[PDB]
């Protein structure tokens, strides 16, 4: 019998800053046990200052980042060169998503950029369409192994004042860009650690109101 | 798991890979996979870890008695052949795949073993997820008349092979040479190519971060005088 | 597999290819599947490697047993306790075995046990996955009382075209002659047959 | 397994093993039982060869096989604890399944059956 | 939804300094059945790509007369077909992964793993995979089916990374894409000796050969291997 | 159905300078249903200390069955039993019960009392051994646990900066995992003293 | 069968069982004791499959009443739970395993204290002040968890119990016919007639 | 998942929690489980998420188009029935739905409708909703009263759900508070289930079965 | 839903249908109504899967509405009955059958005679003295055979009904919450506020 | 079946057995499986029954209305219209068909479409369950450029061992000859195959 579906494998991660958000994910594709690319960009700049990446079944992946960067071509045309906003174009992709209800896109989606105050914006969507802004969102492989992690040092969750004994808890001081990017290399040297299908490089999209600037990092090959 | 053996002019060497997985997740990152049957015959095993690690000692304790009661050392062939007639009664239930290599009076010598009881014999062989990477470059670089120096470059490779190309495999490459009227080398992490490079940032939290609700001793020490 | 066995005026000869098979994938390209059970007593193996081997084992254990207790055993003998270690057990074993030796009082001597446990005597037989391509080639080409060159050419030609066809057959052909001068072992590799 | 006919008849028809294991009972300390109109009373006599003896833990001679039946004994002690472990698991088997306690002359006919066994069955005395 | 009949084997390619190089074997598999020997799985078009493909045989002859199709197409209505406006590798392959993806999702897929190697307009080396799911990635090496499990490892000891491609010549590409096939011959029971290689050079276009022979093959040691285990004669 | 996550529950070792650390939830479930807060799945057998998660009545029945074994190895020993000793004998015990066993996944820690070696180790649910340097996980929440370990982590850290990292190591952990929490126990080992502390978390 | 309860208060631990036994279609009585008596101070409710219930209560109960006439002396509620533990432990790898929960309440006259002990088929033991089997936890537990407290009464035990028992007939499709309610303290155990 | 509401004399209290969970895998403790369909109705969040999201946005746009065309507020009755009837034409196809649609009219008063993905429509005064709701429903039945002031349902609501969250595994991070009045619904936090619970259980003097 | 029971006497129809709604887990309703007026002198009770039940009721009400509103007349419970029978035959061969049983208890004003229908969810229809769906006729028929006369008055039939309900509420597994009651006359549909 | 086609010298040959089975019972025992599509242009069937005579029949029509337009069809566009059927319809049908005919420009050609519903163009054919056992013979003994006799030889013989050891071949061995000089029928009988 034909299986419509496969996994390629892959982890992504989105965090928003204060006036900044970063979408990162490692540049291996797999299936199975072996490596099909070490290098093969998962995470996209889609136009109006918007990332986007959809981890899993990277046909399905593919189709989507398309289908997306296609709607806000069309979104221009139809209304005047108006900035498709954060907010808005995460709408869109529920409707693209939900479409498929019944036949669906076997990926979870992730989008970064800034709201319309400037302020750092994450979106996040399971298969089917439901979707929620986030302050940080880990998908794919190694999902489970990088959100406790974040948890623990964006939120400072379990973290209280030295002296009080549990009864203030640690301030949610702001984030720069510089102490968010070490967060996120740490984040993926340890997955590349534990799990298997995390490796080879990390790409990282920084989004600001000057554009959309990349960094790229070696990951252990093996 | 990759796991490689290749003759050589006066014995053998095996190789293996540190890598031990549960699904996706890597259990250990520094793994023994290179078993010792005897001082002089060592194994590499692939497939159900505590199958190829129980079935090892199980046969290495009967062969140590073997050796005592026939005021001999023991031979490959005794090992090969009860650890298949073990494994052939259990139908393959038991998950071991095996590349079992040593010296002995007879000579040097290298078999395989399958885990439903299965044999062979050859100058170069791998096994595991990673044996067809391993396979690969014994295919393309081994010859006959192999010297020492020139088997362990070539069994090393084989399994960097399996390291760097197949997910089941990866950190560091262990190695035993087994030459003929010699002491057995084990050459443990003989490389090291994947050492975690330094984090940006230290994790160790300010003393008190923890929200305790009671502190006690634990009474290890036995019940006391007087 | 594609092994086959070939009795002839001095004696009988056993042939084999040198694949095995897990899956597409050649475990060993290099397989020596004539196996002796006796010193003029072989067996080509066809099924599972490892049924096939502890079969084999058991049967040298009777043959050697038997030897000391009663002398030399037959070909037909060696027959009858592979056909009872293959009848009784056919509900666990995957086993095709071909047996072949050379008596003085009887020559050569060829036996098949198909997958049930069964046994029939023949001038010649062959089995494995690849003889199925060369029954209709055997059947015409097969002489009774043949030269030792003549069979070797028989024997070399017709696991050349199964090998050709069968894609869990191939690597080297090897032989093995059994007649009153003694154990003859022989191989042919690709460049050889494959002009033919 | 020890199968040994110890037990045996001899030729004037008595069985010695039987008559011996009686010459037992004889030796062991003396052992009484009186019915009144609504009771039953059970004395036994304790040797004073032996003082310094801890009366708190020492095995007492009369024995509860249930709420409501006792057991008393003459002879061999270790032989006795025997007969009382399996009298007191067949008086919970018997309340098991036929949901009632024994009868007296059942535990009775119980017990006595055991000591019946042992008479003609190999490799015991 | 249906299951591969007549099938073909590995693929394998590679980038170097000055283009791409991509092999296949001539055989046509009827499951164990070594059927057709005569097959060519490397399909060229026009003089900057070649396209290869493994699985169903008769899946890959429809896709044959599509992108024969897609050349006369092109042709129409077209004073610039065989200069600017010519077919590029990037052109073909965007095409055939739409077909991929579009059959899968009807649930009625080519069964076929493709790779496709070219040299662009600008002279930059193309090399892109897609499958019956409609999977699609790059790769400095690439191999379908056996050929990713073994080809792979060997091709990337020469091109490990985008920085070995400048410093691979075709002379040194060429030689470990040979001595891959023999490997596959050695170790793959649905393969065959007989090849057919491909090179795209941005200077010297397009060399298509031929009926190639596996060659220099080491048996001899096969000589002194005796039984599976005690066996000495 | 899987006998593995029903009951739910975590145990995370670690190593330091002269000491060891091994702690876990309090946990017991039913599936979704929440039964109790006070299931400690950490034991000891003299100074060497086993934690078990997994299938609660098997967690039971092999802490009754090492007491039971280690008491043996005493009497006839004379000694009490140390951690490289006793990670092989929970290795043998699985094994035995090959083709029916155990549905737990056992961790050991210690220091040897004569060397003074710190000594972890982990097992699967049918006896292979891992003897890491650095730190074991297990349990329904053993991802999160390896994701937390391989940050936090460093080496040679006091006694009391390894109460801090283990402790936030499992905290962060269990609140990612539906069938872990309700409570949590850390032990802190010495050479010769062993505190126990209980840790405040959320109770959802 | 269907619902068991229990509660452990200051100086007592309650028992409430339900009265309902249906075969499939029909509920062929409406007055069954889920219950066996172990020992003067030690009660054991039971449910789980039909038969299996019953045989390995009487199995229990005819095992702690042989240690009783053996030692001449009663068993702690803590000693007999965990003989009943591994009874079940046992069972849950046999050949056809004892498909049965229980709850064992007992006084313990040594400590002065009431016990409660959950055990289910697997041989999973906790002791608990308040515990249940099957899907009465989840209708009872939260309101448990609110008035709870260690030093009730039996009193504010039995009306804690009542609320208990109005909520599962509220929220429950199956009838289970009330509940028959014990006691067990200091003097023995006891059964309250009118519920 | 636990979601409740319910009727009494100042409106309709929503509570909900906000986990959402792969297996044993928690994917989220920040979910939004009541969804604004607009200033005047509420829908909450039950079976699957995106079923729940798309259709009750949706219902909101069919709810502006009604006042649009007809220049009234559409009914609690109407609106409820709108989604119920879509649904049901996608029965069978594998829709995941369990949500009440809350709302306070002029005509009705405030109206509670148990809507479900096989077609089911209930009015009534209380449902509770998910893997936690027999827990919640414990809480609400014996603490129930129609004349219960604005103050007293929102900490009864708000308990309720705490009391789901200690006891239900699938079910915590933090719970989300709504009154819904005839001039629209009214917003009452977010409330972290950590903190909540140590709060609660030492002023109210509950939970003495947890060690604190 | 669960029980819906019917009863024709001398001079009317009784029907009576329960008022529990059970999700799996938990009873979410105790007050429904499993009814629907057709007509002025026609009421239909209904039970089977869950939203079928009441979009098949609601569809059929408005169609008799809406020949009502057209011709000025009411239909006979006669035509109304096979109305809706030839929609559920019609329905058991469709993509998606609806998965609902109905009793049509009706007074024809013509014939001045009560007249009760049962009809399934595959169009099988019989008229009726006494009739049920599902598992209610097992437990209420032997006491409707053995009491039922054909001149019965309406007080007669509701105490029969009670006798009806009450062993049901016996032997019945489920907790059903009880009945509504409605009867069918010349004047019209009325509720019994009071059972 | 076995059934194959032969290209020699002056043209081309079809051959087949005439076996049709529904289990172990033949149905018929005297089967025509040589059909018919154009005057020079025939085919031989294996497969499904039903759904090769369907196929043929829609062949047939399809060369019928060709040449009414277009004058007479190449093998190859024969081939082309067989291939389409059974491609498009590969979840529907299980034929195996051989396509052999006869150009004056092209003279014999011979085109076999397996399963899957691919084309292969070959000097000659074989198919059905009975050829397995002939690819060993076949390959040994094909040469190119034969004589009309020794065409008939090569097919009689081949076809010969098929029969001999497949079960569901048999009957007679049928042939028809493609030539410029017509089209020939012949027919061999057991009694002169079977003692080849
Ligand atoms: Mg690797
Ligand atoms: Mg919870
Ligand atoms: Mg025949």
């Amino acid at each position: 019998q034909f299986n419509p579906y496969g996994d390629n494998g892959g982890t992504i991660l989105g965090i928003a800053g204060e006036d900044f958000a970063v979408l990162a994910g490692d540049t291996r594709n797999i299936t199975d046990y072996s490596i099909n690319s070490r290098y093969e960009p998962k995470v996209f700049d889609c136009g109006d200052n918007i990332v986007m990446s959809a981890n899993g079944f990277a046909a399905d992946g593919d189709a989507l980042v398309k289908r997306f960067k296609n709607s806000v071509k069309w979104y221009h045309f139809d209304h005047n060169d108006k900035k498709l906003s954060i907010n808005s174009a995460a709408r869109n992709i529920q409707h693209l998503l939900y479409g498929k209800r019944f036949f669906p896109y076997y990926v979870h989606t992730i989008i970064a950029g800034l709201d319309e105050d400037g302020k750092g914006a994450v979106y996040s969507f399971d298969p089917v369409g439901s979707y929620e802004r986030e302050q940080c969102r880990a998908g794919g492989a190694a999902a489970s192994l990088i959100m406790p992690f974040l948890d623990n040092q964006v939120n400072f969750k379990n973290q209280y004042e030295p002296g009080t004994n549990g009864k203030v808890k640690k301030p949610l001081k702001y984030l720069s860009v510089e102490e968010v990017i070490k967060l996120v290399r740490d984040s993926f040297t340890s997955a590349t650690e534990r799990h298997i299908q995390v490796g080879d490089g990390l790409e990282i999209l920084i989004v600001t109101k000057d554009g959309v600037r990349k960094e790229f990092y070696e990951l252990k090959r093996d | 798991t990759t796991i490689v053996g290749v003759k050589f002019n006066n014995g053998v060497v095996i190789a293996a890979d540190t890598r031990s997985t549960q699904g996706p997740i890597v259990a250990d990152k520094n793994c023994a996979k290179l078993h010792r049957i005897s001082p002089k015959i060592w194994c590499a095993g692939a497939g159900t870890a505590a199958d190829t690690e129980a079935v090892t000692q199980l046969i290495g304790s009967n062969i140590e008695l073997h050796s005592l009661y026939t005021s001999r050392e023991p031979r490959v062939v005794s090992a090969l052949q009860m650890l298949k007639q073990h494994l052939f009664k259990y139908q393959g239930h038991i998950g071991a795949y095996l590349i079992v290599a040593g010296v002995d009076p007879t000579g040097s010598h290298l078999f395989s073993i399958h885990a439903n009881g299965s044999t062979d014999v050859g100058y170069y062989l791998s096994l595991g997820s990673g044996s067809l990477a391993a396979m690969a470059v014994l295919e393309s670089h081994w010859k006959q008349d192999l010297t020492k120096e020139e088997a362990i470059k070539l069994a090393s490779d084989a399994i960097q092979a399996g390291i760097w190309n197949d997910l089941g495999s990866g950190s560091n490459v262990d190695v035993c040479v087994m030459e003929i009227g010699k002491d057995a080398e084990y050459l443990r992490n003989y490389l090291t190519p994947n050492v975690r490079e330094e984090k940006q940032k230290s994790y160790k939290f300010p003393r008190g971060t923890t929200a305790v609700l009671k502190e006690s001793i634990v009474n290890i020490c036995d019940i006391q005088e007087e | 597999t594609s092994i086959m066995a070939v009795t002839f005026k001095d004696g009988v000869i056993l042939g084999a290819d040198s694949r095995t098979t897990t899956g597409a994938y050649i475990a060993n390209r290099v397989t020596d599947k004539l196996t002796r059970v006796h010193d003029k007593i072989w067996c080509c193996r066809s099924g599972s490697a490892a049924d096939t081997q502890a079969i084999a084992d058991i049967v040298q254990y009777h043959l050697e047993l038997y030897t000391s207790q009663y002398g030399t055993p037959s070909t037909e003998t060696a027959a009858s306790v592979f056909k009872e270690l293959c009848y009784e057990n056919k509900d666990n074993l995957t086993a095709g075995i071909i047996v072949a030796g050379y008596d003085d009082k009887n020559k050569g001597e060829v036996y098949t046990i198909p997958l049930g446990g069964s046994v029939h005597k023949l001038p010649y037989a062959i089995a494995g996955s690849g003889s199925t391509f060369i029954y209709g080639y055997c059947d015409k080409n097969f002489r009774e009382n043949m030269s030792k060159e003549e069979t070797v050419d028989f024997i070399k030609h017709s696991l050349s075209q199964a090998i050709k066809w069968d894609g869990s057959s191939g690597g080297v052909i090897r032989m093995v002659v059994l007649t009153a001068a003694g154990v003859e072992r022989l191989i042919f590799y690709p460049d050889e047959y494959e002009q033919l | 397994g020890y199968d040994r006919a110890l037990s045996i008849f001899s030729p004037d028809g008595h069985i010695f093993q039987v008559e011996y294991a009686l010459e037992a009972v004889k030796r062991g300390t003396c052992a009484v039982g009186v019915k009144g109109k609504n009771c039953v009373v059970l004395g036994c006599e304790r040797r004073s060869t032996l003082k310094l003896q801890d009366t708190r833990i020492t095995p007492s001679k009369v024995s509860k096989i249930d709420s409501h039946v006792v057991l008393s004994f003459s002879g061999l002690n270790a032989d006795s604890r025997i007969l009382i472990e399996k009298a007191r698991v067949e008086a919970q088997s018997h309340r098991l399944t036929l949901e009632d306690p024994v009868t007296v002359e059942y535990l009775t006919r119980y017990v006595a059956g055991v000591q019946q066994r042992y008479t003609q069955s190999g490799g015991v005395r | 939804t249906q299951q591969p009949i007549v099938t073909g084997t590995s693929v394998i390619s590679m980038k170097y300094d000055n283009g791409v190089i991509i092999a296949a074997d001539n055989l046509g598999s009827y499951g164990s059945l070594l059927r057709f020997n005569g097959v060519e799985r490397l399909i060229p078009v026009g003089d900057n790509t070649v396209v290869g493909i493994s699985g169903d045989i008769s899946d890959m002859q429809h896709i044959e007369r599509l992108l024969k199709d897609l050349v006369t197409e092109n042709a129409y209505d077209n004073p610039l077909a065989d200069a600017e406006e010519a077919l590029e590798p990037s052109y073909i392959f965007e095409y055939l992964a739409t077909v991929m993806y579009q059959r899968r999702s009807k649930m009625n897929p080519l069964w076929n793993a493709i790779i496709v190697a070219g040299v662009q307009s600008n002279g930059d080396q193309f090399l892109r995979y897609v499958n019956l799911l409609g999977v699609t990635y790059s790769s400095p090496t690439l191999a379908t089916g056996f050929g990713a499990h073994m080809a792979n490892p060997l091709l990337r000891k020469v091109v490990d990374r985008e920085s070995d491609i400048p410093k691979t010549t075709v002379q040194v590409a060429e030689e470990a894409i040979v001595n891959a096939m023999r490997v596959l011959y050695y170790r793959d029971a649905r393969s065959s000796r007989n090849f057919s290689l491909a090179i795209i050079d941005k200077n010297t276009g397009l060399t298509f050969k031929k009926n190639l022979q596996v060659e220099n093959m080491k048996w001899d040691f096969a000589k002194d291997i005796k039984g599976y285990g005690t066996q000495k004669i | 159905s899987d006998p593995s996550s029903i009951n739910g529950g975590i145990v995370v070792a670690m190593t330091g300078k002269d000491c060891v650390a091994i702690a876990c939830d309090l946990r017991l479930g039913s599936q979704s249903l929440g039964v109790s807060n006070k299931f400690e799945k950490i034991f000891h057998y003299g100074h060497v200390f086993l934690g078990i998660t997994g299938l609660a009545t098997d967690v039971t029945t092999l802490n009754e069955m090492f007491r039971y074994k280690t008491n043996l190895y005493k009497l006839k020993e004379e000694r009490a039993i140390e951690p490289e000793t006793f990670t092989q004998l929970v290795s043998s015990s699985l094994y035995e019960r090959r083709f029916g066993p155990y549905f737990v996944g056992p961790v050991v820690a210690g220091i040897n009392s004569k060397s003074g070696k710190p000594f972890i180790a982990g097992f699967d649910l049918i006896g292979c051994i891992d003897e890491a340097k650095d730190f074991i996980v297990s349990g329904t929440a053993s991802d999160q646990l390896f994701g937390m370990c391989e940050s936090l982590y460093e080496p040679n850290l006091e006694p009391e900066d390894l109460f801090e990292t283990i402790s936030q190591a499992l905290l962060n952990a269990a609140d990612r995992d539906a069938l872990s929490g309700w409570g949590a126990v850390v032990y802190i080992i010495k050479k010769d003293e062993v505190v126990k502390r209980y840790l405040k978390m959320r109770q959802d | 069968m269907d619902i068991i309860l229990g509660i452990r208060v200051q100086d007592s631990v309650i028992l409430a069982s339900s009265k309902a036994v249906t075969r499939g279609i029909s509920v062929l009585k409406d007055s069954d004791d889920k219950t066996r008596q172990l020992s003067p101070h030690t009660l054991m409710s039971f449910a789980g499959e039909a038969g299996d219930t019953v045989q390995f209560a009487e199995y229990i109960q005819a095992n702690i009443q042989l240690y009783s006439i053996r030692e001449d002396y009663e068993l702690s509620p803590q000693a007999v739970s965990s003989f009943v533990r591994q009874e079940l432990a046992k069972s849950i790898r046999s050949r056809r395993p004892y498909q049965v929960n229980v709850l064992i309440g007992g006084y313990d006259k040594k400590k002065n204290k009431p016990e409660l002990y959950q055990i289910d088929y697997l041989g999973t033991k906790v002791e608990l002040p308040y515990g249940a089997h099957g899907y009465s936890g989840f209708y009872t537990f939260s309101l448990l968890d609110h008035h709870y407290r260690p030093d009730m009464t039996t009193e504010e035990g039995l009306d804690l119990l009542k609320l208990c028992v109005q909520e599962l007939e509220k929220r429950m499709p199956m009838d289970f016919k009330g509940v028959i309610v014990k006691i067990v303290d200091k003097d023995g155990i006891r059964q309250v007639d009118d519920f | 998942t636990t979601t409740l509401a319910f009727r009494f004399q100042g409106g309709i209290i929503v509570a909900v929690d906000s986990r959402a969970t792969a297996g044993n895998w928690v994917a989220s403790q920040t979910v939004k489980k009541v969804i604004e369909i607009n200033p005047f109705l509420l829908g909450t969040m039950a079976g699957g998420a995106a079923d729940c999201q798309f259709w009750e946005t949706w219902l909101g746009s069919q709810c502006r188009l009604h006042e649009l065309r007809e220049k009234e507020r559409i009914s609690v009755a109407a609106a409820s029935k709108i989604l119920s009837n879509l649904v049901y034409q996608y029965k069978g196809a594998g829709l995941s739905m369990g949500t009440m649609i809350c709302g306070y009219t002029r005509k009705e008063g405030p109206t509670i409708y148990y809507v479900d993905s096989d077609g089911t429509r209930l009015k009534g005064d209380i449902f509770c909703v998910g893997s936690g709701q027999t827990f919640a429903y414990g809480v609400l039945d014996s603490n129930y009263k129609w004349d219960l002031s604005v103050e007293d349902a929102l900490y009864l609501g708000k308990r309720s759900i705490l009391a789901a969250a200690h006891r239900d595994a699938y079910s915590g991070g933090s719970v989300n508070l709504y009154h819904v009045t005839e001039d629209g619904w009214i917003y009452h936090g977010n409330h972290d289930v950590g903190e909540l619970f140590w709060k609660v259980k030492e002023e109210e003097g509950s939970f003495n079965n947890v060690i604190g």
